[PDB]
């Protein structure tokens, strides 16, 4: 039985600019069974209509999906991203860094 | 195109 | 240069709480184009590129068929793998398939995958020759033996060089437009101090297609491969794709280190300097 955990990048699809259209992506990847919770957060609170792709998989057989949503980012809104898999005993939730 | 038949282990 | 069609499949058991759930995928190059999910409403071979939906009925009704007997057919792989290697029914488990053609510059057949992985490893696998079998245990063992005794290598090279290949060249004539189209990079670099001695150089690369990229530091010409931290390519949700390379620069140093971009769509490779 193979467990490898996600990696995790949360990232805007265009250079974010304050009050301006734009989708926030949360990618997972490298992991392993595919069995995955994702949600998208605004200020620690979970937002509603969150899209994903289809499971599929990399030359190693290990897991890759994007969870998105379309956002319009001020100063003041802080978003992260939170995992969990059978590789982790508790969420993991990684801020949006907009230089990261 | 998806093949068309596939086999059991 | 070359193209690629692979389906990715993915079957889950999930003992107590239904019968596996069944997802495939199909990609040319990094386009996905088409889906197929066991817990989907549809229950059909779904479009997910603009192209395919050129595609006639008679195309709908074929793949659903063939996508479907698929489903099934692995959702009883899932019980004989469960046997031969003597484990309880309580377990979930995986079993992921990978099948597809690569055709040259000119739609001529390059090579041919079949693959079978179970729980994250290597299960069963079609040789680079698409006549022989690597198994990877002694449970793939008894499935190559049945395999060998059934001809079913013959039968799959048949698909691999045939059918596969038709519509690989098939949809790079329809989707002509967005698969051989080449979307070069939108480059830029950061900087982020670090402690009192270091600091780190990120050099950006957003916007590309297809996700084949090369981003590599050179400290005063030479390659600084050590100590470079490159991230896992990743999409952007709109078909292009981002990454970045990054390194630990000794504090006041940054103008020694130069960030160099390779990609299909660039005439030449790109070069980034730290400009304040």
């Amino acid at each position: 039985m193979i467990q490898r955990t996600p990696k995790i990048q949360v990232y805007s699809r265009h250079p974010a600019e304050n009050g301006k259209s734009n989708f926030l992506n949360c990618y997972v990847s490298g992991f392993h069974p595919s069995d995955i919770e994702v949600d998208l957060l605004k200020n620690g609170e979970r937002i509603e209509k969150v899209e994903h792709s289809d499971l599929s998989f990399s030359k190693d057989w290990s897991f890759y999906l994007l969870y998105y949503t379309e956002f319009t980012p001020t100063e003041k809104d802080e978003y992260a991203c939170r995992v969990n898999h059978v590789t982790l005993s508790q969420p993991k939730i990684v801020k949006w860094d907009r230089d990261m | 195109n998806y093949n068309y038949l596939f086999r059991l282990f | 240069g070359s193209h690629s069609m692979r389906y990715f499949s993915t079957s889950v058991s999930r003992p107590g709480r239904g019968e596996p759930r069944f997802i495939a995928v199909g990609y040319v190059d990094d386009t996905q184009f088409v889906r197929f999910d066991s817990d989907a409403a549809s229950q059909r071979m779904e479009p997910r590129a603009p192209w395919i939906e050129q595609e006639g009925p008679e195309y709908w009704d074929e793949e659903t068929g063939k996508v479907k007997a698929h489903s099934q057919t692995d959702r009883e792989n899932l019980r004989i793998a469960l046997r031969y290697y003597n484990q309880s029914e309580a377990g979930s488990h995986t079993l992921q398939m990978m099948f597809g053609c690569d055709v040259g510059s000119d739609g001529r057949f390059l090579r041919g995958y079949h693959q079978y992985a179970y729980d994250g490893k290597d299960y069963i696998a079609l040789k680079e020759d698409l006549r022989s079998w690597t198994a990877a245990d002694m449970a793939a063992q008894i499935t190559k033996r049945k395999w060998e005794a059934a001809h079913v290598a013959e039968q799959q090279r048949a698909y691999l060089e045939g059918t596969c290949v038709d519509g690989l060249r098939r949809y790079l004539e329809n989707g002509k437009e967005t698969l051989q189209r080449t979307d070069p990079p939108k480059t830029h670099m950061t900087h982020h101090p670090i402690s009192d001695h270091e600091a780190t150089l990120r050099c950006w690369a957003l916007g590309f297609y297809p996700a084949e990229i090369t981003l590599t530091w050179q400290r005063d010409g030479e390659d600084q491969t050590q100590d470079t931290e490159l991230v896992e390519t990743r999409p952007a949700g709109d078909g292009t794709f981002q990454k970045w390379a990054a390194v630990v620069v000794p504090s006041g140093e940054e103008q020694r280190y130069t960030c160099h971009v390779q990609h299909e769509g660039l005439p030449k490779p790109l070069t980034l300097r730290w400009e304040p």
